């Protein structure tokens, strides 16, 4: 899914002229840039046209499983409605007494899509002035440590291209005994594999069960990293050029020959790390940059 | 069942040597070979045993011969504790080891599987890189402060758990301490690395090494730099660096389902194949 | 920085479930009792506790000697252990009481306590 | 509708669609092929199961397709394999006992029942390499080529752990689960009288087998800026030294990725996964394109492989193609026609060109009651001027060997051939590893640019092209072994056209005692004549126009069976009547003196004559056929006048 910025300040044009007022979403989103990512996504699975095409046979593997997470919801949705209207003491009400007492699968595991954001050209900034501060060839030099959380545009040289391995996300636990899914979201570099069950009905009971991992549940992504060398050409004129770490998820990932001239763009986001031990001096943050979108001259 | 059945295998035995030795006249020797074979050893007292399995091949039609050569593991004690009753009818401390020899069937190292372990398979190769002389502890003498610190016990096996649960010292199970370096009965052994012969290496495959421990009395018997052929049973000892091989990983996470309550001690296992003998000649 | 990572799950697959007669399976058998009991022309405490939220009682009354007339095995287990027994009853209470919550609130005009059982008999003056 | 959950398919209607195809095939793949015996596979198939009681079926892909019921079961298996498979399992067991309802005393029918069965299929697609596999594809099964690395040991795995106790030792057991092995509290008395404390003894339990082996694959259409890269995988109980290092071998198998530990300590799992391969079946047999492996070398294994049922590694010959090959064998022109047709790019060399088909029947191999050991290599070099497309040649000999090693020059180094000692990674050891002769022990090795070695290379050469042996001494290994090839190596002179007037053991910078210790030496130059020269650009544009290969009969497979069955069912003898006229021959070889002409002509001779008699299904000698070995060496020799 891509989202560009000047439809947005094209209908920010739009808003003012026609009608009283717009709240200013361009430099809203400039700002912090890492809440509108799942923010701006929730509102997507509000209106759908789901039934458009009968599955295919052959379709992905993907999808048979994504479709059962979209019925296996509605057939336990619509258990519980059929008890609470047989034991009476408008039906929003009643509607809304399902909505709690139920556990479900999140809307968060079932996506199948992704979304980047893509920064806006200087050309209709040139019409309308407004924060065009985003799309400026800046260099790893440039980078003060204060464009953190920013939407940038940077350049230079890919050098050192890793592999692409799948980073997993999510881990699925099988009860085996109680017959839920346990469901673990690793942010950190490493983790560790939790204990004999979780569940509620495992739980106020006795004989708690033993669970163990599955592959095919689990969400994976696409992962792979490089380093981006300086351009060499605004270089100071006694220094010695320096690199950066970026990494790339999803979609834009084998796209990236070494060696080459591209325009990189991206938000600015720490790594929890810090060097040797005793050289810590007590809140040292090494940085990143997550690749949004790839523009390569040549 | 297997109490008697392996008891039926130490009786038996013990009906065989007993029974004659050699088929043979005035013309060779005549009888009671191995009966001659402790009274032999009872001139020179050196406490072991050279036994064929050629005679045993000849008594039971192989129907005990195909009972000894599948779980030998499985027949440790009851082979050397009915001899050593047989010892006592005839001769008077004593401790045993116990050597075959005339294997009629000999492998290599590719030839070895995890089926193979128990039984007996005789394999020869090429002597490399000796080692000392060291000792072997197997009789512990270890048990707590509480009165009774003088427990003759277990670890024999291929285990350092000195301390048994049960004792009736005023000490408890968990009560356990060091074992008494003083009061035991040792066995010394060297550790040789044999390679595999250069005239059975097929194409594109390096000759290949595997450890070999000699106890007791086949100590510097081995020889670098020699063709032997070896006694056919086989041991297998854990290894360690074999993590991230990869592999569906073994676990011993023991069960919770058994006592009522109102944390994780558990391990895994990753093994390597070894090789144990008793009897080597040196043929070759 | 990241922040706290989360645990959450929920049962599908119905197996691996003997009716052994125990911690969650006793809990499911009150349900049983407190709607799904009715005498001659009338339920009570299904009715009883219809007041006692608009009267904020928050507790109950029991007739233990009318329980062995519905069940059987109960009484007896809770005779045994009742200190095990009884503040899983609490449970069954107030799951049955936040659907009346609701079902009083929202067809004709948050916090939520733990409720409390009475009972009271005239067999044995020991 | 009954359903698993991970899936979407059920038993039922799989089973039964499976019956279906198991009695319905009337050469439905050849009606793709549109035809260019007609009783279906699997009957027959089941019965060379049956009456040998031999197991384990195995099939390709393309039988689901042409037939078209089960269409929809053939995205099935590669969606889901681990299932499907299993399933089929039962019902081809079911079909057993289908046949045996027919006879009613067959083969003692409850332990013939009992038998473990299973399916291998193969022949999976070849749609891309490994480097494009996105993250979704985790389980499918992918086809892919390459060498072979080297060989771990055997790893042993619990299936049944072994349990005792303390008091009276009661002996019960439990088995590997899908992860772990668990362990009860009290033992002795049933679960009562809270007895003693459990033992284990890890050598009465029950085991497994398992072998590591590293490859290296040839992804044909690489993608861009792409560097070779290595993978590994995970044999099992069967195909145990189902493999040697190597081979060039397509391999079917099933993408995983697990975590690892780190640090040998804690039970922190790093995450992104390592992801290996998990194969299923083994292309170890021989292709009936390229070249079949020799039998003097897999003899131990044919000695061996006899105890297990296993693959049959070897080209199977049918048999109506048979008097095929003795109708090829009566053609009279079977010595010009069959040097015609190799090389089809290249109008020239045909004396040449025989040395390389008659590199092929190489010799005998006569080893003695006590040693002997007379290997049938022959070894040539050939030099001469550029644009004679030398490289040409020789990549198409690369592509027949079955462990060809394509070699060049100043790339190399003494330790460059033999004992590539280094350090291992997962393991983290210190691993010895072949050699590059090691890798061409069988088959042919090629050299480019000879005269740019060092001394140290090409002194290695001295101990093969005499002994044929590698002496390893150093601290790795010390013992000997030996490595058999045909080499063959090429180079360029000091001018780029040699010129006459000039002698022809001069303008090579070898030694001439070792340039005289090859067996035959070919020199190619240039020629300034006309004639063939209006045959040049007609042959030549035609093969680059109207873009499509196309008065000769070229069998492109049929020689590749001919040298196949010509290699073990020929032994050529050498007797009586050659001698006269061998003899005969060598003194007036000898009597040129004042290149000279040593004893080891005096051995080429004898293993390019049997190596004629060899071809046209010869296993005695014949006076005639010495003559034009002869003429093969005065080839080289009628081009020495200047």
């Amino acid at each position: 899914v891509i989202i560009d910025l000047d439809d947005i300040l094209q209908y920010q044009n739009e808003k003012f002229l026609q009608g009283t007022q717009a709240d200013d979403l361009v430099s809203a989103i400039q700002q912090n840039a890492n809440h509108f990512t799942e923010l701006f996504c929730r509102a997507i699975d509000n209106n759908m046209p789901l039934p458009t095409k009968e599955i295919d046979y052959k379709d992905d593997v993907l999808d048979v499983i994504l479709n059962q997470r979209r019925l296996r919801n509605e057939r336990m949705l619509s258990d519980r409605t059929n008890e609470i209207r047989s034991e009476n003491l408008m039906n929003d009400a009643l509607r809304e007494v399902v909505e709690d007492e139920t556990e479900l699968f999140p809307p968060n595991l079932t996506r199948r899509y992704f979304l980047y954001f893509k920064p806006l050209s200087q050309n209709c900034a040139r019409r309308y002035r407004k924060k065009a501060i985003s799309s400026k060839p800046l260099s790893v030099r440039q980078i003060k440590g204060d464009f953190l959380g920013q939407l940038i545009t940077v350049r230079g040289i890919i050098t050192r291209v890793s592999d692409v391995k799948p980073a997993v996300e999510v881990i699925a636990y099988t009860c085996d005994q109680c017959g839920y899914e346990v469901f673990q979201e690793v942010n950190s570099r490493t983790f560790t594999p939790l204990s004999e069950c979780t569940s509620e009905e495992c739980s106020q009971n006795q004989t708690k069960g033993q669970l163990f991992m599955s592959t095919r549940a689990s969400k994976f992504s696409a992962f792979q990293e490089c380093k981006i060398q300086e351009l060499s050409q605004q270089v100071p004129v006694g220094h010695i050029p320096r690199s950066l770490n970026i990494h790339v998820n999803g979609t834009l990932v084998r796209s990236l020959s070494p060696g080459d001239i591209v325009d990189v763009t991206g938000i600015f986001l720490p790594a929890p790390y810090t060097g040797f031990k005793a050289l810590k001096a007590g809140l040292l943050t090494e940085t990143y940059l997550e690749a949004q979108f790839v523009r390569q001259h040549k | 069942v297997d109490d008697v059945t392996g008891e039926k295998v130490r009786e038996a035995f013990e009906q065989f040597l007993e029974d004659f030795s050699v088929q043979s006249t005035d013309t060779g020797e005549v009888e009671k070979v191995y009966r001659a074979q402790i009274e032999f050893m009872k001139i020179y007292d050196l406490n072991t045993i050279y036994i064929d399995y050629q005679h045993l091949s000849m008594r039971e039609n192989g129907a005990l011969a195909m009972a000894i050569s599948e779980q030998y593991y499985r027949f440790l004690p009851f082979l050397q504790k009915g001899l050593r009753r047989v010892v006592r009818k005839y001769a008077p401390e004593r401790v045993f080891q116990i050597s075959f020899f005339n294997l009629p069937t000999v492998h290599r190292i590719r030839d070895i599987r995890s089926e193979k372990i128990g039984s007996l398979l005789s394999i020869s190769g090429t002597v490399t890189r000796t080692s000392e002389v060291r000792p072997e502890l197997y009789k512990a003498s270890f048990t707590c402060d509480m009165c009774r610190a003088i427990v003759d016990n277990v670890e024999q096996s291929f285990k350092y758990t000195e301390p048994t649960f049960c004792p009736n010292p005023s000490c408890e199970n968990r009560a356990f301490w060091t074992l008494n370096v003083t009061r035991s009965r040792f066995l010394d052994w060297q550790k040789v690395r044999i390679q595999e012969n250069a005239n059975e290496i097929p194409t594109g495959s390096m000759p290949r090494t595997l450890d070999v421990i000699l106890r007791g009395d086949s100590v510097e018997r081995a020889k670098p730099g020699d063709r032997c052929k070896f006694t056919g049973v086989e041991i297998v000892v854990p290894d360690v660096t074999q993590l991230g091989l990869p592999g569906v990983k073994p676990s011993s996470t023991l069960d919770t389902r058994g006592i009522s309550k109102t944390s994780l001690g558990v391990r895994d296992l990753t093994y390597k194949i070894s090789f144990l003998a008793c009897h080597v000649i040196s043929i070759g | 920085s990241f922040d706290r990572p989360e645990i959450y799950s929920a049962p599908v697959l119905q197996g691996e479930s003997p009716n052994d007669d125990d911690n969650t399976e006793i809990i499911k058998s009150f349900k049983n009792f407190i709607l799904e009991f009715r005498l001659d022309s009338q339920f009570i405490y299904r009715d009883q506790l219809r007041n006692n939220i608009l009267v904020k009682n928050y507790s109950l009354t029991v007739n233990m000697e009318h329980l062995i007339g519905y069940n059987e095995d109960i009484y007896k287990k809770l005779s045994d252990e009742p200190s095990d027994i009884i503040p899983l009853f609490e449970t069954a209470i107030t799951q049955v009481a936040k659907r009346i919550s609701i079902l009083s609130r929202a067809q004709s005009a948050n916090s939520l306590p733990t409720f409390q059982l009475i009972l009271n008999s005239n067999a044995n003056q020991i | 509708l009954r359903i698993i959950w991970g899936t979407n398919v059920s038993i039922q209607e799989c089973t039964t669609n499976f019956r279906n195809f198991l009695m319905s095939f009337k050469y439905k793949f050849r009606k793709i092929l549109d035809e260019r015996d007609e009783e279906l596979y699997y009957i027959k198939q089941l019965n060379e199961m049956r009456e040998l009681g031999t197991s384990n079926l195995n099939l390709d892909a393309r039988n689901l397709l042409a037939y078209k019921q089960t269409e929809d079961l053939y995205h099935q298996l590669l969606n889901y394999p681990q299932e499907v498979i299993s399933i089929m399992d039962q019902t081809i067991k079911d079909c057993m006992v289908s046949l045996i309802v027919d006879n009613n005393l067959d083969y003692d029918l409850d332990e013939i029942e009992t038998k473990f069965y299973k399916v291998r299929p193969y022949n999976v697609g070849s749609c891309k390499g490994m480097r494009e596999l996105n993250p979704n594809d985790i389980d499918k099964l992918i086809n892919l080529k390459g060498l072979v690395l080297r060989s771990t040991p055997v790893i042993p795995d619990m299936k049944v752990a072994f349990f005792k106790c303390n008091v009276c030792d009661h002996t019960m057991a439990v088995e590997i689960d899908r992860g772990v092995i668990q362990e009860p509290a009290r033992c002795e008395r049933i679960d009562c009288n809270e007895p003693n404390s459990m033992s284990l003894i890890h050598n009465r339990c029950s085991f497994a087998d398992k072998q590591v082996i590293k490859l290296q694959e040839t992804p044909d259409f690489v993608p861009d800026g792409q560097t070779p890269h290595s993978i590994s995988l995970c044999v099992y109980d069967e195909l145990v030294d189902s493999c040697r290092a190597g081979d060039r071998i397509e391999v079917t198998g099933t993408f995983r990725s697990i975590p690892i530990r780190a640090n040998s300590r804690q039970r922190v799992l790093k995450s992104l996964y390592k992801t290996y391969v998990d194969v299923v079946h083994v292309k170890k047999v021989s292709d009936k394109r390229l070249d079949v492996d020799t039998s003097t070398i897999e003899q131990e294994l044919m000695q061996n492989k006899v105890d297990h049922n296993e693959v049959e590694e070897v080209r199977q010959i049918t048999d109506q193609d048979l008097a095929k090959i003795r109708e090829v064998a009566a053609r009279e022109d079977l010595y010009s026609l069959l040097a015609r047709s190799i090389a089809p790019s290249i109008y020239e060399l045909e004396d040449v060109k025989k040395g390389i088909l008659l590199q092929l029947f190489g010799g005998t191999n006569k080893t003695f009651t006590k040693g002997g050991r007379y290997r049938g290599d022959i070894n040539i070099l050939l030099c001469g001027d550029p644009s004679t497309s030398k490289s040409q040649i020789l990549q198409y000999v690369h592509k027949i060997t079955p462990r060809g090693v394509y070699t060049s020059g100043k790339g190399s180094s003494a330790v460059g051939l033999t004992a590539y000692i280094t350090r291992d990674v997962d393991t983290k050891q210190l691993v010895l590893e072949s050699g590059a002769l090691v890798l061409s022990d069988g088959g042919v090795c090629c050299i480019d640019e000879f005269d740019k070695m060092s001394d140290s290379t090409r002194s290695v050469l001295h101990e093969v092209m005499e002994q044929q042996t590698i002496s390893i001494a150093k601290a790795g290994i010390i013992t000997t072994l030996n490595a058999r090839s045909s080499i063959l190596a090429s180079a360029n002179p000091i001018g780029s056209r040699y010129n006459p007037n000039l002698p022809v053991t001069e303008n090579i910078d070898l030694p001439p005692p070792l340039l005289s210790r090859f067996d035959l030496v070919y020199l190619v130059l240039d020629k300034v004549d006309e004639k063939n020269d209006r045959e040049l650009a007609k042959h030549l544009t035609n093969l680059y126009l109207e873009d499509k290969p196309e008065d000769d009969v070229l069998p492109v497979e049929f020689l590749t069976m001919y040298i196949s069955y010509a290699k073990e069912h020929i032994h050529p003898i050498i007797t009586e009547a050659a001698k006269t006229e061998l003899v005969r021959a060598y003194v007036g070889m000898r009597k040129m003196g004042d290149i000279t002409a040593t004893t080891r002509q005096l051995e080429s001779m004898i293993r390019l004559a049997e190596a004629h008699a060899k071809m046209k299904l010869k296993n005695v000698v014949e006076l005639e056929d010495v003559q034009e070995a002869v003429r093969l060496i005065r080839s080289a020799i009628k081009d020495y006048a200047t």
